């Protein structure tokens, strides 16, 4: 599938470049295809919820 | 030995007087407040922008002027066949509530407002006429005046559809249609419908054709509801319907 | 009764600064450029 | 966005940011850069606008949060104004404005 | 029928606008043809009342 | 149908844009074409209360 | 009782300020470049 | 029971102190060259 | 436990040090050759 | 095996080069393959342990 990684993380909104290059910008109430909907966004520990509970991360090897 | 525990928890406390948390609702109230400071008094006004042609009889009413409070109204001078005319001389009354930025040469004038509720009178020279030109002005109106283009009855000292279907602009008084498969946007005004896309018609004959720097495709065309499109080897067959 | 003159008062100094503001009227200006 | 220059053509309007450029360019029909010539502005404390005087884009800040604001600005070849309004303080901001124009 | 909208209006004088482009300014007793008299200029809230009954605002769209 | 999307929203005003391209400004009491009479204009939350039912926000791309 | 009077006060001053801040309007500036 | 207004007024300092900050914003610096 | 006060004037400047020079940040620096 | 060595150690961040001539710096929670999970950092006397109970330190006659 497409896989988005964060590089931008604040109170509110979060930067995610998926694998196929684009990238995006989102905010609490936001709608991803492959994940669903935003459930929460933690802006320390790098943590963001969604409606399919995977925890949006950095990249392993760059972080 | 906890004593310096204690002291440094409560100098801590003593350090940073206020919580984080109420911090950040204190900035929360600051900008509510700064929200309330920066209302608006009442309704705002609808921005509307209007032509005029003036009237240079004997016996006629000089028009009236929204002002709007310091923002810019731009008046232009146009005669009757809408050549420019700059003006020779211009003056208005109570200098205090207007602001005005004349250029030398231009037919034009601009006009910032300073008061609230104070009303005022405005006298021209054209720079080809002997007549001159007086206008009236009152502030604090629902409708405030972007810009009036104001032409004269007198004549000056001086006397496209294509562009704007390629930019996008459609015909005033069209309708959009219903192509089965084609990506085009037809829009049928005046019983010769323009489309706009990027093919290459082939069937019925253009009849006036416009292709673009970017290379896109305007055409114009008769009414009929079936067309046969070739596209790079390929031929369709497109239903237009509404 | 007694609060009248402290109701005059009040009453008095923004009455005096008004008549200012009618009284206040400027001049006519004219400009001209070629 | 297209700018219509029809007498009754609503009026252009721009979000703002405060501290933060707005990028706004005009361009023409072929997609060629048209040349700023002339602006005027009021408030000129709300708003900072840095203009190379032969350019054509303007780069400009807010100054307050919430307090909206009108600009005009002359072009070369038009004898007519342009007119637009910005507002501060939305939920998008307007990094580019490309001002589409009908001449 | 020409219409007329309120063009400008102050506290004492009116200015409407009729259909044909004819404009003109109205006291409180002042002869409107079609329209009579006027009863009532309101100057706030843009709304002026008639000897027919009839109110006259602004445009709906120019409001 | 035509959709509507918030782009600027004052107290008072409001600008939408229509789904042709066609952008405007409504108020509290105007007439929207397609959805009737404008019931209520929220400046905070994003909120266009309509006679129509509908209450329209901003577009999930600009949020 | 005297908080009334004492909210009044700084009440008062604060809406002189703000107010003193609302009277200000600025002037329209013109820029020509060649 | 005593202890608030103490605790109001290094608060206030506090608070004045921040207050200053949000109000105040710079320019920002356009840069030319060649 | 009137000792309380002691340990608080001992650290107070201390604490009220590092914070500025925490505060303390430098411009970078730019050279070149010829 | 490529034999890792501690190049910089800070709290943090690690700086650790191997035999092969790469280093990598690295967080507390990293995966190293070949030696496993590093699960804790002592800044203090250069010990990093690894999942699979080997230490990498500095080299004995080049530190």
């Amino acid at each position: 599938r497409i896989i988005y990684y964060i590089q931008a993380v604040i109170p509110g909104r979060a930067w995610l470049i998926g694998s196929n290059g684009s990238t995006l910008t989102v905010r609490e109430g936001s709608k991803i295809p492959g994940y669903g909907m935003v459930k929460l966004i933690d802006s320390l520990q790098g943590r963001i919820l969604t409606s399919s509970g995977q925890v949006i991360k950095f990249s392993q090897e760059d972080s | 030995e906890v004593i310096d525990k204690k002291a440094f928890k409560d100098m801590t406390r003593n350090l940073y007087p206020l919580n984080p948390e109420q911090v950040v609702k204190l900035k929360q109230i600051y900008e509510t407040s700064e929200y309330a400071k920066a209302a608006t008094p009442g309704t705002p006004p609808k921005p509307t922008a209007t032509s005029q042609f003036v009237n240079l009889s004997p016996g006629s009413t000089p028009p009236v002027i929204r002002l709007s409070q310091g923002f810019v109204s731009s008046l232009v001078f146009l005669d009757s066949t809408g050549a420019p005319w700059p003006i020779a001389a211009y003056d208005l009354g109570d200098p205090s509530s207007f602001n005005i930025q004349w250029d030398k040469t231009s037919n034009t004038l601009m006009i910032q407002a300073t008061k609230l509720y104070n009303y005022g009178n405005l006298a021209v020279r054209l720079r080809g006429l002997n007549t001159p030109v007086m206008l009236t002005l009152i502030p604090g109106q629902k409708a405030v005046d972007y810009r009036v283009d104001l032409r004269v009855q007198g004549y000056g000292p001086n006397a496209d559809l294509l562009l704007h279907v390629l930019e996008g602009v459609p015909p005033p008084g069209s309708r959009r249609l219903v192509v089965s498969g084609g990506d085009a946007r037809a829009w049928l005004s005046n019983e010769k419908m323009y489309v706009r896309t990027n093919l290459t018609i082939l069937s019925p004959g253009w009849l006036a054709s416009m292709t673009s720097a970017d290379g896109t495709h305007a055409y114009e065309m008769q009414k009929s509801p079936v067309l046969l499109v070739s596209w790079h080897g390929k031929v369709m067959q497109l239903k237009v319907e509404g | 009764q007694q609060e009248i003159q402290q109701r005059t008062s009040d009453m008095l100094t923004a009455a005096t600064q008004l008549v200012q503001d009618w009284k206040q009227v400027e001049t006519q200006v004219y400009t001209e450029g070629t």
